[PDB]
């Protein structure tokens, strides 16, 4: 089998967001929002 | 939800040193934070594989084995136990400053190395010549046999 | 990839020096002593990437071409040369051709037995494959050329539209020789022309005068046209009897040019004045291929010898001895300027003109065609087989190998190299053990793959200089043939571009006739000496034919050496075929692929049929292997991980900041131009459907485990590059061109560099 | 990381053989170099593969089945474990010592043959760096001199 290791260990040039946020929404799921009961 | 494979394990792997001795039925409760009674720990296990880790953590004797099976088919947790359990490893007062007197004779050996080859060629080419002299005439007889 | 240091030849170089050539190991060679100034004009050269078919069906026993095929053999195995291959043939022949009971059994065989037959009328036409047959059942003999020689012999003699019908043919595969002739190849050239002697008296009207009694008299009688027969191949053989000895016949005719070179010939010895025909040596005199022999023989010998008549003798062979080199080998008589064209040189400059390090190198022009062909029999056990040539393989393989042969050339590789010298050096070239000098040769090192013998065996060898005799008399042949071959290549080269040179006598303490080695002049503006000689005068002289290259000018390479492809289509299809089976190797390809999504491990394996998109899976197709190919790519795999240990080491030493940066830049900068040539690769048809392939089996694997969060993941910044590399390392080694091993390690490269992760972004050519 | 597959397959392993006699402690410092302490190697073992396979193969009578499952589990390990065991099989009277149990030296031998050269040149790389250390500085010595 060939080995990919190697190239596998690697960082991302990093960089700076302007305005910090949204940091620990990487991975969430919201359960569907229902609607109103109708008449 | 703890998977039920591991669970199958987990369970009565922690029931049981529960019933060896109460003294880390207190432990596990401080670490985890949780009811100090035996059956509010049993009904937290089940519910966070993270909180199943940090109890087999805390005992390692008959728990160990589970452990890494929870570990196998949670590859998630993996990243974030590793980080709640963590100990500093004491240091020896001694230990960066005896580094430091190897910093001439690491770089000899990788002197030698690169002429060579890998490190694991280096270890090889050192046995054949610490190696004892009588098979450097036993290979030459061979050869004189006419075996390559 | 050759490297070694100018200043001390002994060491490094030594079986590339000329005082091993002609074996004198203390001491390096004085310029001064006697001196003949003299010209080579010509030499003997076989055909660099001559690739032909010949087809051995029907005809008649052309003479030069069965010849040829003696050579071909008694060089390409050892075998302890032709003399053996030549006596035994007799003996065979004596054995069979000679006994007038195996010539009775063939009528028997094909007619019928005690009757009269009449002929073309009663008498059927019959396939020489058959008569073949019958030869192999008959004569119980070593190998496939004697029954050859022998079948196309019955075909010529008794046919007066007789029992041979016209379709039936042979054909086999025209091989590369060694180029420059070594002293051996000298015998057998000889011998070679011994035996087209012997066949053109088999092929001779004496033996077809036989047919011409026979022509419209018709054939009535079995026996009396077998008897009629046998002794006509008995009496064309008596006369074919007896021949020169070409261990005596070479060593005279070298040894009387040896007395005519040396700047020492005492007054009466020399050949102008003791023989009567000064035409034939005067076109031998100026040859150089012959020299690099003369210094062969004397080193082997230890001595010189005539044993022929000093005129009226020595005035009948060499005629003949012109014809034998003149035609029947494969070398062939070359003007010395254009043979060596391809060779090409590129120097690592500094100030003045002296050079850090000088590359010599082969310009190639990649040579892409790729025939897939397959094996088919009529026949059981037999070597001769039908061989299908299958289209569009052949078009998947050479739509990948478009792009290659575009970003691996050979040219490119050298500006390379030279970028690297420079950056590298920092200092003054006279330190760090003088100049170096590195050079490469495809071409030699291709003779290995035919052979399927390691390169690095000869290239470890010229260092320390002497052979392993540990290995079998076959393999050190191929060994010492081929330290030759780089030999021979240096001082053809040399004297191409240094037109002056004087030879020399050598000298020793005891009983030594001595040997004769080349001096060049070359003038060159350098104020200061490379290699050790004086460089005074503005002009130097050295008996090196190494330190005699380094003082040239830049040379670009006059012509690319480019190889045909050997052409199947043609010949192939309705004929059967020589021993193919080596020459190509099998296909298949087994590699597997894995990638980790959303911390869920995925693995997708590939086969070699899928990757074409051709359904079946099939075994019975083989890839001829494209060595030439497999030659380059080995080369530059070998220089372009030499750079970045050099530069690494290079880096390490500096202990300045200025200058890190330059080398931190350098390496960062090639791991990208790589990175690129990689995904590149992985564009090519071969490249996109190992792609394709690999995701796609990804997706579906996915799609079961419930989770389709792929299609976004695995076209990333990261994980589309690396499926697009570990595609453009699948098809070069799914193709004969790398190992896997050496592709593994490529890859460490791209790790450290990490010129991965600072690309983040992708070409596709759709 | 040591994969968790073997990792239930070593650690009961090693443990069960160091509770079954002390004595073994004197193969885990000897060649690993792991700290004195029985906890400290186990350590050792779940960190790096190369030292859970000479913890394996120094522990002989449950240790070979474990051995291999490791090699296959972590293939990467193969090159490095078999060669930093090595023991030499001294010398055989009579003539036939052949591959019975030389097998492995012999092979040992071509490698760094190849890499250096000829047989003899080995041989010959064996003794230079037998000579006694003068012997260098004479050489350089003499060449000082400028004769060469």
């Amino acid at each position: 089998p060939t080995s990919m290791k190697a190239l596998d260990h690697t960082s991302i040039a990093s960089v700076a967001p302007l305005e910090r946020g949204s940091v620990d929404t990487d991975d969430r799921n919201s359960a569907p929002r229902r609607g109103a009961n109708f008449s | 939800m703890l998977l039920p494979v591991v669970a199958r394990a987990a369970v009565p792997a922690i029931e049981s040193a529960i019933a060896a001795t109460p003294g880390l039925v207190s432990r596990i409760a401080a670490a985890i934070g949780s009811k100090v009674s035996p059956s509010a720990i049993l009904a937290a296990v089940k519910s966070n594989p993270v909180v199943a880790g940090l109890t087999l953590a805390q005992i390692g004797s008959t728990g160990y084995d589970a452990y890494q099976q929870l570990l196998e088919n949670h590859p998630e947790v993996a990243e974030m136990l590793k980080d709640l359990s963590f100990k500093a490893d004491e240091i020896q007062p001694d230990f960066i400053g005896n580094l430091g007197q190897y910093r001439e004779e690491l770089e000899l050996v990788e002197d030698a190395a690169r002429f060579v080859g890998g490190m694991s060629n280096l270890i090889r080419l050192r046995q054949a010549l610490e190696l004892d002299i009588k098979y450097y005439g036993l290979k030459m007889q061979l050869n004189d046999m006419g075996y390559r | 990839m050759f490297n070694l240091k100018v200043k001390d030849l002994n060491g490094s170089a030594r079986g590339l020096t000329q005082a091993f050539a002609i074996g004198e190991l203390k001491n390096q060679l004085s310029v001064g002593a006697l001196q003949l100034p003299l010209q080579f004009t010509r030499t003997f050269s076989a055909s660099m990437t001559s690739e032909l078919l010949w087809e051995v069906g029907k005809g008649n026993i052309d003479p030069v071409m069965y010849a040829r095929l003696f050579f071909q053999y008694a060089q390409a195995g050892g075998a302890l040369s032709v003399d053996e291959l030549v006596n035994q043939f007799t003996e065979y022949h004596q054995s069979t051709a000679c006994n007038p009971e195996i010539w009775r059994k063939l009528t028997a065989y094909i007619t019928g037995s005690s009757n009269r037959a009449i002929k073309a009328d009663a008498v059927g036409k019959v396939p020489p494959t058959a008569i073949l047959e019958q030869l192999r059942t008959l004569a119980p003999s070593e190998h496939e050329l004697f029954h050859h020689i022998t079948t196309d012999f019955v075909c010529h003699v008794l046919s007066p539209l007789g029992f041979i019908l016209p379709d039936a043919a042979y054909v086999y595969r025209v091989g590369r020789t060694a180029t420059y002739p070594n002293f051996y190849a000298l015998v057998d050239c000889v011998r070679a022309s011994d035996l087209r002697r012997m066949l053109t008296a088999l092929s001779s009207v004496d033996s077809k005068m036989l047919q011409a009694t026979f022509k419209a008299k018709g054939a009535l009688a079995p026996a009396l046209i077998s008897q009629h027969l046998a002794n006509a191949a008995t009496t064309a053989f008596e006369r074919s009897r007896g021949n020169f000895d070409a261990n005596a016949v070479v060593s005279s005719v070298l040894t009387i040019l040896g007395r005519l070179w040396s700047p020492s010939t005492p007054k009466e010895l020399d050949p102008s004045a003791r023989l009567r025909n000064t035409n034939g040596i005067d076109q031998l005199r100026s040859n150089l291929a012959l020299f690099i022999a003369y210094q062969d023989m004397v080193k082997q010998r230890g001595r010189a010898e005539v044993i022929f008549s000093d005129e009226e003798l020595s005035s009948t062979i060499i005629p003949w001895f012109i014809e034998a080199m003149s035609e029947v080998s494969p070398f062939k008589l070359r003007p010395i300027n254009e043979t060596t064209s391809y060779i090409g040189q590129t120097s690592a400059i500094d100030h003045m003109g002296q050079p850090s390090h000088v590359v010599v190198y082969e310009d190639w022009q990649f040579a892409k065609e790729i025939t897939a062909f397959t094996p088919v029999k009529l026949a059981n056990n037999s070597n001769q087989r039908f061989l299908d040539v299958e289209p569009g393989i052949s078009d998947r393989m050479s739509a990948t190998l478009a792009p290659i042969g575009n970003t691996f050339a050979v040219s490119a590789f050298v500006k390379n190299r030279t970028a690297v010298y420079e950056a590298v050096s920092q200092r003054g070239t006279v330190n760090s053990n003088g100049a170096e000098m590195t050079l490469g040769f495809p071409s030699v090192v291709e003779r290995d793959y035919a052979l399927d013998r390691d390169p690095m065996v000869a290239i470890a060898a010229l260092r320390t200089g002497i052979v392993d005799e540990s290995l079998e008399a076959r393999a050190s042949n191929d060994l010492k043939r081929s330290m030759f071959n780089y030999y021979a290549a240096v001082m053809h080269y040399a004297v191409a571009h240094n037109p002056e040179v004087v030879v020399s006598e050598h000298q020793g303490v005891a009983a030594e006739q001595g040997s004769l080695y080349l001096v060049w002049n070359v003038r060159t503006e350098l104020r200061i000496p490379v290699g050790y000689n004086a460089i005074e005068g503005g002009s130097i002289r050295t008996p090196e034919p190494l330190e005699a290259i380094a003082y040239n000018k830049p040379i670009q390479p006059s012509e690319v050496l480019q190889a045909k492809v050997l052409d199947l289509a043609n010949h192939t299809t309705s004929i059967h075929i020589w021993p193919w089976h080596e020459a190509s190797t099998e296909f298949a390809y087994e590699d597997a692929y894995s990638v980790t999504i959303r911390n869920k491990r995925y693995t997708a394996e590939v086969k070699e049929f899928e990757l074409l998109g051709l359904g079946q899976r099939r075994e019975r197709v083989r890839i001829l292997k494209p060595t030439v190919a497999h030659a380059i790519i080995q080369m530059w795999y070998s220089w372009f991980v030499e750079d970045d240990r050099t530069l690494a080491a290079a880096r390490r030493t500096s202990r300045d900041d200025a200058e890190k940066l330059a080398i931190d830049g350098r390496r960062m900068q090639n791991a990208v131009t790589l990175l690129r040539k990689i995904e590149m690769i992985g564009t090519t048809g071969i490249g996109a459907s190992a792609v394709h392939l690999a995701q796609s089996r990804i997706v579906d694997q996915m799609a079961g485990r419930g989770l389709i969060d792929d299609s976004s993941d695995l076209h990333v910044g990261i994980n589309r590059h690396r499926i697009r590399i570990w595609a453009g390392l699948a098809v070069l080694q799914m193709m004969g061109l790398l190992s896997r091993s050496e592709a593994e390690a490529l890859t460490k490269v791209l790790g450290d560099s990490n010129a991965l992760g600072m690309v983040v972004a992708t070409t596709d050519i759709d």
